[PDB]
Order: structure tokens, then sequence, then C-alpha cells
């Protein structure tokens, strides 16, 4: 069963989701986003002292 | 034996190919006994005799 969500990007914060199937039972979900991170790609140019 | 009152409730129904539906039935009888059970439509079918 596919299910879609969206969350927003704030830090230390619980959200939560209903999944509802019929014929059964409803779910809930609970999600918490602890850390995003970026990281770029370099390249070496010259050095100095 | 007799039966005086009855009703009835249908939690869940999918009009699949396969037995998908149940209902659930209350009932007071006068005594102990078996009983058989049957439809008055041509559209449903039920699976216990």
């Amino acid at each position: 069963y596919e299910h879609v969500t969206v969350i927003p990007n704030t830090v230390g914060v619980p959200y939560k989701t209903l999944v509802n199937r019929p014929g059964y039972s409803p779910m809930v979900l609970e999600m918490e986003l602890q850390s995003v991170t970026l990281e770029p790609t370099l390249s070496l140019d010259y050095i100095t002292c | 034996p007799s039966v005086t009152d009855m009703s009835c409730e249908v939690p869940a129904c999918t009009h699949s190919s396969d037995f998908g539906g149940v209902a659930i039935i209350k009932y007071t009888a006068s005594k102990k006994g078996k009983c058989a059970v049957h439809s008055m439509t041509n559209a449903v079918t039920i699976r216990e005799a």
C-alpha cells in the first residue's frame, strides 16, 4: 500500500499522519527529523605561504 | 424453535469476485435447536447453510 506525505524542514518537531485502508482499522504514524547535511564539490587552485 | 426479534448491521462490503461481505444479526430464541438460513434475492448469495 502506497502512502505519500510532506513534512516541513524543521528539526526537533514531531508530525503525525493517518493511514486509512477500506476494510481495516485506521493506523497512525509519527515521524521526526533529526539532521540534514549539504556537501559541495571542490577543486583546488593554488596555495600561499 | 422460534425467533421473535432480530436486527442487522453491515460493517464492511467490497463487491469483488470473492466473499467480501460480512453481516452481524442479533436474535432472541425461545429454546435450543438448529435452524436453516436462506436469501430472498438473486443478486446476493450466502455461503452458510
